[PDB]
């Protein structure tokens, strides 16, 4: 897991990270599975195309991939509106 | 408006509603038509062809 | 044919049974807890 | 979910059949309280 600083930014109406990409996973669906664990490494390139993309419009907002298996990498980095268990709210969001 | 475009009557039965269900919210979006945003003419609707 | 004597010991016992629980728990077993404001009876996991 | 390895995370139940009423579980590998796995606990389901 990576623990991000979250600083707070105008354009995004919470606390987001420049450093990396946050991934949304179905609550349904196990992380850490074969086909989860291998689409996050080949994912895990895409940073570098977000930061680049950023820092050529600096006015741009939020860009996602959508992956067939459910995941969802986006940028910048924030903290799900509905976390799954953590309070007695439960999420039901698919990419797909 | 960042209002959700509302159909029909909302009709809501209280009694067979847990506390703690959490029920999903919505998915749709707002598609709110030319014609339904003003008053309409026949003008406006040829202008909007 | 010759369990007809248990037959009727069985009938009038199940009679005589029936009557007394009609007369102790009648209209007992009615009240259940609901969630409050609701018609949806409360229960945990494996409780009927 | 049909395999060990299959069975984790977590998932949905639904009270009385509702789809819009659900509950967040976490699924576990489940191995039956009586069954056939060797001769003691054969012998046991026997029993019961
Ligand atoms: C998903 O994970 C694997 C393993 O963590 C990543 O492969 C790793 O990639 C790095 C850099 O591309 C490799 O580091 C390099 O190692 C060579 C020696 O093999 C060294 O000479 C270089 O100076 C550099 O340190 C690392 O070895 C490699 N690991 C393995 C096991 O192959 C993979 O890149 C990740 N996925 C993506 C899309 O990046």
């Amino acid at each position: 897991r990576i623990k991000p600083v979250f600083i707070d930014d105008a354009n995004f109406r919470r606390q987001v990270s420049y450093q990396h990409a946050a991934v949304h996973i179905p609550t349904d669906i196990y992380e850490g599975s074969t086909i989860v664990l291998n689409e996050l490494n080949w994912t895990s390139a895409l940073d570098d195309v977000f930061k680049k993309n950023r820092e050529e419009d600096p006015s741009l907002l939020w860009q996602v991939f959508g992956s067939a298996t459910g995941l969802a990498r986006y940028y910048p980095a924030s903290p799900w509106v509905d976390n799954s268990r953590t309070p007695n709210k439960i999420d039901l969001y698919d990419v797909r | 408006q960042p209002k959700p475009i509302g159909v029909g009557i909302p009709t809501i039965n209280l009694r067979k509603r847990r506390p703690n269900v959490q029920n999903p919210k919505s998915q749709e979006p707002v598609t709110l038509d030319f014609l339904d945003a003003e008053l309409e003419n026949d003008i406006k609707v040829e202008i909007r062809n | 044919l010759p369990l007809f004597h248990i037959a009727l010991l069985v009938l009038f016992m199940v009679i005589i049974y029936a009557i007394i629980g009609l007369e102790l728990f009648k209209g007992k077993m009615h009240k259940t807890c609901y969630y409050i404001g609701t018609d949806i009876v409360a229960t945990v996991e494996n409780e009927k | 979910k049909m395999t060990e390895e299959e069975c984790r995370g977590y998932y949905y139940v639904y009270k009385d059949g509702d789809p819009t009423q659900m509950e967040l579980r976490p699924r576990q590998w489940i191995h039956n309280d009586f069954h056939f796995d060797n001769v003691l606990s054969a012998m046991m389901s026997l029993f019961t």
